[PDB]
RNA sequence: CGAUGUCGGCUCGUCGCAUCCUGGGGCUGAAGAAGGUCCCAAGGGUUGGGCUGUUCGCCCAUUAAAGCGGCACGCGAGCUGGGUUCAGAACGUCGUGAGACAGUUCGGUCUCUAUCCGCCACGGGCGCAGGAGGCUUGAGGGGGGCUCUUCCUAGUACGAGAGGACCGGAAGGGACGCACCUCUGGUUUCCCAGCUGUCCCUCCAGGGGCAUAAGCUGGGUAGCCAUGUGCGGAAGGGAUAACCGCUGAAAGCAUCUAAGCGGGAAGCCCGCCCCAAGAUGAGGCCUCCCACGGCAGCCGGUAAGGACCCGGGAAGACCACCCGGUGGAUGGGCCGGGGGUGUAAGCGCCGCGAGGCGUUGAGCCGACCGGUCCCAAUCGUCCGAGGUCU
RNA sequence: GAAUGCCGGCAUGAGUAACGAUAAAGAGGGUGAGAAUCCCUCUCGCCGUAAGCCCAAGGGUUCCUACGCAAUGGUCGUCAG
RNA sequence: CGUGAGGGAAAGGUGAAAAGAACCCCGGGAGGGGAGUGAAAUAGAGCCUGAAACCGUGGGCUUACAAGCAGUCACGGCCCC
């Protein structure tokens, strides 16, 4: 079955789901606004805010460990330097996904926004 | 159980 | 398997009776509390950008 | 309603704090309490402890002897009544924290991939050194 | 005939005479009465009992004019106990003491849709040796022309689990009345935080 | 859990070295026979001029096993091997000694000889 | 014959009883134990191996026993394809020959999609005279039903001895079943570490991709698991079977029977566990709303409630079920704990160096036990009784 | 009214199998009546004795560009052999 | 369609006259709705007539305790004339 199982497989396997992650964490962290299906919004919000976490800590083992993920020296810069200190007072929950109403022509996908807290 | 054993009546269905 | 196949053609009735359940149910929808417009309730209003109390998106 | 809570609570009366502390790869001797027949004693068990699983109150450890030619692993629940004392007898430096590897070598290659844990090994003398 | 309604909280070894014996922990107590069938008014006898307060505002008007009669405050669960008519208006753990045997009743772990191995102990296919895409598979499920169908209650696969069981003749290892809680020997039904039925035993 | 098929070594100076069980001797269709249970093997290899020749039908019982037998006190003991010990129709020993420890299940199961002679009993 | 696929095996069974075992029996050329024989009994059970395509059979080791049979010699729109009907090839044999043989031998295409009935599950609809939320009785039906060993009685009754009980009483097994994950033992697709080659970020250090749909290796939580653990068979009440009687005529005797009454099976009925009021014969109990406006009817607004939508869940294919929706701990984050990994990086020190020591059980860290309104369940909408007649 | 008849039309199975290699996608910005599918950027993955390149057979305008989207494309299409 | 010899279709009808629908509206287009032409526009080009199967909308009667080659005989009920 599936019990107390934690995880959306997100029909991908080890290694895609992972840069599906990652490639959405480093465009949501470039415009602090994605759009996107339901499924992978809310699989995003936890994967971003221990990356925005790590930023407010500060420290350069947290800037290495993120480095894992985001590989962007300059985005980097851009989570410890502009976005962490935002968030120095907030106690996690750095993430939004609220619903949008029109769905994909296409395939009928419903989509929902993600941005970056104030 | 039958002792004379019994002949088939079918061919194996074979490819057309 | 053999290839299972039908065995009489499914009558008018038959086809038209399993086809009960087939109808749509009508989307569900409330008034945006801001631009009174009929929108899918827990969706930010597609035209007016306002999701409780505030706007959210350019519409 | 905290369950873990309620669990936590169950074991406490039986709960030990006595016994010391060791790593997988630490010799070590159980006096273990062994009812053989119509009287009971204390059999002791001294070996390399392999494993250490925890659980709480329900965690366990593997310790592993040569009897004889024969390999004999034996493994202890750390809260059994039926441990009356654990003896340290050497510090072993391991770098796993698993060590079923041990059992397909022979004793010189243990002794290899097994040296004594000197910073451990100095505790303890340093501790014991009470007033 | 004693019984009482409790969530299944987990399971442990405690030590009792150099032996370990597997436990279950019952939260178990406290369930106030709010109902008694009696053969005058229902035909038959038997205690409703509640277990675990509730929101008042979660509670309709109907159920909630429920307990009024009663005097007891909103509640979660309601559930009865046949052939037990307590003299207290309160059933707790402590009308179980050690030594007893319990009778233990719980909706079991749901295994889904499950096939027929899985379920029923069949044994499947070879899984070389030819075998072609049955390996899981149950085989014959009936003769021939006669009787040209197959039978009712033929074992199959299907939804298995999330179904009423009651595992009996359990010891009752422990009673800690302070904490409302009830140690049992071994196996119960249902997941931790889901609710079983403890009652007095039906064995010998 | 020693099975039909299942290699044994034999642990006493009977002559035998592996007896390959064929039976578990725990009434009708019992699956696996652990420390204790008696079984019928078969002598595989076994020094010259023993008491035991290879290929004869003994009898042993299973002294220690490499599944672990569980205690009820909690605890576990596995061995290294699955080893036996030769025996006659009254559960005595064939031989004279006994190599290697034995389970202390022997005794409760009531085979005094065997775990008197051993060199430890675990 | 405009096709009813044919042996054996595998799987899944079910039925019969001319009963292999377990239960109850009468006769015995029945001392006892153990047999033979016949009667009742189909509840459950009836092992694993060697051989041969084999069913069958013989054999090995056991067993309470290793039953015989029907179901298209049950079961190929379930599988197999060793045997047997194709085409190749050879041996013996028959034939001048082409070839042929209940004579052998090697080899040799088994079809993704279920319409109807049937079966396993799961819903939608209406109904159960008012509309609703709970809790229930159980007509009826299914599940289950096995058995061994040792010990006490007692080395007693019995027997020359060898042997060796009835009855009653305790303990421990086998196989099977239901549930469970504390323990034992698995998995644990990215929870941690180590490692090779190559490309890269950013030269060093530190890291990333790829080598599988985990590159590989050592480990591994919860969950799902069995090899692990708990529990089941019964107890018991009743009616009987064969069989044994009581009292007893017809028939001065006798007779278990013709009046009547006892006793008596693992079998039958209740009992245990599970389904169950579509049980249309649609049950019962507790509780909630209630005389709404307009021409056994109709159209509308409401009540108690309900549904929708949303956050979800050891529930689950969808549906259903269960929980929650800010007056909130539902999920996500975050903190604490658990647990896994097994001492991060940075720097210091030691060594020419690969390395080592220390800071340090550190660093990282899925799911488990919790806390915390930081993020997301905003705001709402639609249904929904006014109660037939004697 | 029947010939497993001939031609044609329309049903059934059924909103069912399938939509043609498990190399793999993600976002942002354009275009536009309309975009998961077109263009641009960045991230990610796949081939690299090829899944790159050049020639021969064969094919015969498919090449380039501009304007289009009924049908062809197994969906879509503003794109296209 | 076949390498080739060779095989070998389907496809007729607005109206007397194009007077073949200017212009307006919805639509991206297709398509419609108006206006207009004509004796006629369900003669509007997918065009005389326009059958049947087949699909669908509205209406009347009927149907969720019922056992069936589907009808037929009787009677009752409702709807219509
Ligand atoms: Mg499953
Ligand atoms: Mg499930
Ligand atoms: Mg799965
Ligand atoms: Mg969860
Ligand atoms: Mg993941
Ligand atoms: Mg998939
Ligand atoms: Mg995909
Ligand atoms: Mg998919
Ligand atoms: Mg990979
Ligand atoms: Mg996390
Ligand atoms: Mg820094
Ligand atoms: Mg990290
Ligand atoms: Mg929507
Ligand atoms: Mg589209
Ligand atoms: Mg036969
Ligand atoms: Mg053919
Ligand atoms: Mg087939
Ligand atoms: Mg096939
Ligand atoms: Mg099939
Ligand atoms: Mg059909
Ligand atoms: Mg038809
Ligand atoms: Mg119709
Ligand atoms: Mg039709
Ligand atoms: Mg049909
Ligand atoms: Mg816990
Ligand atoms: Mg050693
Ligand atoms: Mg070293
Ligand atoms: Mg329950
Ligand atoms: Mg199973
Ligand atoms: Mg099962
Ligand atoms: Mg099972
Ligand atoms: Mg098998
Ligand atoms: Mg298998
Ligand atoms: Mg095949
Ligand atoms: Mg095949
Ligand atoms: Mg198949
Ligand atoms: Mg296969
Ligand atoms: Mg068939
Ligand atoms: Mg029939
Ligand atoms: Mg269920
Ligand atoms: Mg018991
Ligand atoms: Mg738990
Ligand atoms: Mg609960
Ligand atoms: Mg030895
Ligand atoms: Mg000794
Ligand atoms: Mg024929
Ligand atoms: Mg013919
Ligand atoms: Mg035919
Ligand atoms: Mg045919
Ligand atoms: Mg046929
Ligand atoms: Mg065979
Ligand atoms: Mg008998
Ligand atoms: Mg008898
Ligand atoms: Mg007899
Ligand atoms: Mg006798
Ligand atoms: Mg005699
Ligand atoms: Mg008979
Ligand atoms: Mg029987
Ligand atoms: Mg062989
Ligand atoms: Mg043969
Ligand atoms: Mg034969
Ligand atoms: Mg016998
Ligand atoms: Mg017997
Ligand atoms: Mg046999
Ligand atoms: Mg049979
Ligand atoms: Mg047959
Ligand atoms: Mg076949
Ligand atoms: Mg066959
Ligand atoms: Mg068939
Ligand atoms: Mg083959
Ligand atoms: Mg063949
Ligand atoms: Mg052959
Ligand atoms: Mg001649
Ligand atoms: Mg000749
Ligand atoms: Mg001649
Ligand atoms: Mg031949
Ligand atoms: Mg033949
Ligand atoms: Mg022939
Ligand atoms: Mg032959
Ligand atoms: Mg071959
Ligand atoms: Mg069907
Ligand atoms: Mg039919
Ligand atoms: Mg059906
Ligand atoms: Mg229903
Ligand atoms: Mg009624
Ligand atoms: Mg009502
Ligand atoms: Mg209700
Ligand atoms: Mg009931
Ligand atoms: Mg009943
Ligand atoms: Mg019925
Ligand atoms: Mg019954
Ligand atoms: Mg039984
Ligand atoms: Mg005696
Ligand atoms: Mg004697
Ligand atoms: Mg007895
Ligand atoms: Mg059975
Ligand atoms: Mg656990
Ligand atoms: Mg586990
Ligand atoms: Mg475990
Ligand atoms: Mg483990
Ligand atoms: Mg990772
Ligand atoms: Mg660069
Ligand atoms: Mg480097
Ligand atoms: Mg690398
Ligand atoms: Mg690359
Ligand atoms: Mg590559
Ligand atoms: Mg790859
Ligand atoms: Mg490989
Ligand atoms: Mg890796
Ligand atoms: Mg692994
Ligand atoms: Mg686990
Ligand atoms: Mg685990
Ligand atoms: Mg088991
Ligand atoms: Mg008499
Ligand atoms: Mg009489
Ligand atoms: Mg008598
Ligand atoms: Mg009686
Ligand atoms: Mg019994
Ligand atoms: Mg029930
Ligand atoms: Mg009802
Ligand atoms: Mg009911
Ligand atoms: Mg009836
Ligand atoms: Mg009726
Ligand atoms: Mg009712
Ligand atoms: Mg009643
Ligand atoms: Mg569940
Ligand atoms: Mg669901
Ligand atoms: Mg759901
Ligand atoms: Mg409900
Ligand atoms: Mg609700
Ligand atoms: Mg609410
Ligand atoms: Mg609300
Ligand atoms: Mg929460
Ligand atoms: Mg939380
Ligand atoms: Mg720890
Ligand atoms: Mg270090
Ligand atoms: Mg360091
Ligand atoms: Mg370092
Ligand atoms: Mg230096
Ligand atoms: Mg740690
Ligand atoms: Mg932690
Ligand atoms: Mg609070
Ligand atoms: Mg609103
Ligand atoms: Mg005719
Ligand atoms: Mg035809
Ligand atoms: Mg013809
Ligand atoms: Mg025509
Ligand atoms: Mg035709
Ligand atoms: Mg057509
Ligand atoms: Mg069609
Ligand atoms: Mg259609
Ligand atoms: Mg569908
Ligand atoms: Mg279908
Ligand atoms: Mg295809
Ligand atoms: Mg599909
Ligand atoms: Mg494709
Ligand atoms: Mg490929
Ligand atoms: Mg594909
Ligand atoms: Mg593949
Ligand atoms: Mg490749
Ligand atoms: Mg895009
Ligand atoms: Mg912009
Ligand atoms: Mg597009
Ligand atoms: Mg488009
Ligand atoms: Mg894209
Ligand atoms: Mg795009
Ligand atoms: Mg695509
Ligand atoms: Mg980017
Ligand atoms: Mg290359
Ligand atoms: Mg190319
Ligand atoms: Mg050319
Ligand atoms: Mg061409
Ligand atoms: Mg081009
Ligand atoms: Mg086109
Ligand atoms: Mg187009
Ligand atoms: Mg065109
Ligand atoms: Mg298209
Ligand atoms: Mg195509
Ligand atoms: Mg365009
Ligand atoms: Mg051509
Ligand atoms: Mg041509
Ligand atoms: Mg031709
Ligand atoms: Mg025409
Ligand atoms: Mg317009
Ligand atoms: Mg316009
Ligand atoms: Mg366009
Ligand atoms: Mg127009
Ligand atoms: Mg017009
Ligand atoms: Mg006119
Ligand atoms: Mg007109
Ligand atoms: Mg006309
Ligand atoms: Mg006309
Ligand atoms: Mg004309
Ligand atoms: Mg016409
Ligand atoms: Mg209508
Ligand atoms: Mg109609
Ligand atoms: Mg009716
Ligand atoms: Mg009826
Ligand atoms: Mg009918
Ligand atoms: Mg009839
Ligand atoms: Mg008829
Ligand atoms: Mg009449
Ligand atoms: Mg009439
Ligand atoms: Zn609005």
């Amino acid at each position: 079955m599936r019990h107390l199982k934690s995880g959306r497989k997100l029909n991908r396997h080890s290694s895609h789901r992972l840069a599906l992650y990652r490639n959405q964490a480093k465009s949501l962290l470039t415009h602090g606004r994605i759009t996107t299906t339901v499924p992978k919004a809310k699989e995003l919000r936890g994967f971003v805010d221990h990356l925005i976490h790590l930023a407010k800590r500060g420290d350069l083992h947290a800037r290495r460990l993120v480095l894992r993920d985001l590989q962007d020296v300059k985005l980097v810069r851009k989570l410890f330097d502009e976005i962490a200190p935002r968030y120095r007072d907030r106690q996690g929950g750095y993430t939004r996904v609220l619903k949008l109403a029109e769905r994909r022509r296409g395939d009928g996908a419903p989509l929902a926004l993600v941005e970056l807290v104030e | 159980r039958r002792i004379r054993p019994r002949p088939p009546r079918l061919p194996r269905p074979r490819w057309r | 398997a053999k290839h299972p196949v039908p065995k009489k053609k499914t009558s008018k009735a038959r086809r038209d009776a399993r086809r009960s359940h087939h109808a749509l149910t009508p989307p569900t929808l409330v008034p945006c509390p801001e631009c009174k417009a009929m929108k899918p309730p827990h969706t930010v209003c597609p035209e007016c950008g306002y999701y409780a109390g505030r706007k959210v998106l350019e519409v | 309603m905290n369950r873990g809570a309620l669990i936590k609570l169950v074991e406490s009366r039986y709960v030990r704090t006595d016994l010391p502390e060791f790593r997988p790869g630490d010799t070590v001797r159980v006096s273990y309490k062994v009812k053989e027949g119509n009287r009971t004693r204390i059999q002791d068990f001294e070996g390399i402890v392999i494993r250490i699983r925890r659980n709480g109150f329900n965690t366990t450890f593997t310790v592993r002897k040569v009897s004889y030619g024969v390999g004999v692993e034996r493994i202890f629940p750390l809260h059994s009544p039926l441990i009356q004392k654990i003896d340290i007898v050497q510090r072993g430096r391991a770098r796993r924290a698993k060590l079923y590897f041990i059992r397909n070598l022979s004793d010189r290659e243990i002794r290899r991939k097994l040296r004594a844990d000197r910073k451990r090994i100095d505790q303890d003398r340093a501790a014991e050194r009470a007033a | 005939m004693k019984g009482i309604l409790g969530v299944k909280v987990g399971m442990t070894r405690i030590f009792r005479d150099d032996r370990a014996v597997p436990v279950t922990v019952i939260l178990a107590g406290p369930c106030p009465v709010v109902q008694r069938r009696t053969p005058e008014k229902d035909g038959y006898t038997a205690v409703q009992l509640g277990f675990l307060p509730q929101n008042p505002k979660r509670v309709n008007r109907p159920l909630k004019g429920h307990f009024a009669k009663a005097g007891v405050e909103p509640v979660r669960i309601l559930r009865e106990i046949r052939d037990f008519n307590p003299e207290g208006d309160t059933v707790t753990v402590e009308i179980f003491k050690p030594g007893e045997r319990v009778d233990v009743t719980g909706t079991s772990k749901g295994r889904g849709f499950a096939g027929v191995m899985k379920r029923w102990n069949f044994a499947g296919g070879p899984d070389s040796h030819g075998a072609h895409k049955i390996h899981r598979h149950p085989g014959s499920i009936g003769n021939r022309k006669t009787p040209g169908r197959v039978y009712k209650g033929k074992k199959m696969a299907g939804h298995y689990g999330a179904e009423r069981v009651t595992v009996m003749n359990l010891e009752v290892v422990d009673v800690i009345p302070e904490e409302n809680l009830l140690l049992v020997k071994g196996a119960v039904p249902g997941p931790n935080g889901g609710l079983v039925i403890v009652r007095e035993t039906k064995k010998a | 859990m020693i099975q039909p098929q299942t290699y044994l070594e034999v642990a006493d100076n009977t002559g035998a070295r592996k007896i390959m069980c064929i039976r578990v001797l725990k009434g009708s269709n019992a699956k696996y026979a652990t420390v204790g249970d008696v079984i019928v093997a078969s002598v595989k290899e076994a020094i010259p001029r023993g008491a035991v020749k290879e290929g004869d039908v003994v009898k042993a019982v299973v002294v220690r096993t490499k599944k672990e037998i569980k205690r009820p006190d909690g605890s576990a003991i596995r061995f290294d091997d699955n080893a036996a010990v030769i025996i006659n129709n009254q559960l005595e020993p064939r031989g004279t000694r006994v190599f290697g420890p034995v389970a202390r299940e022997l005794r409760e199961k009531g085979f005094m000889k065997i775990v008197s002679l051993a060199p430890e009993v675990l």
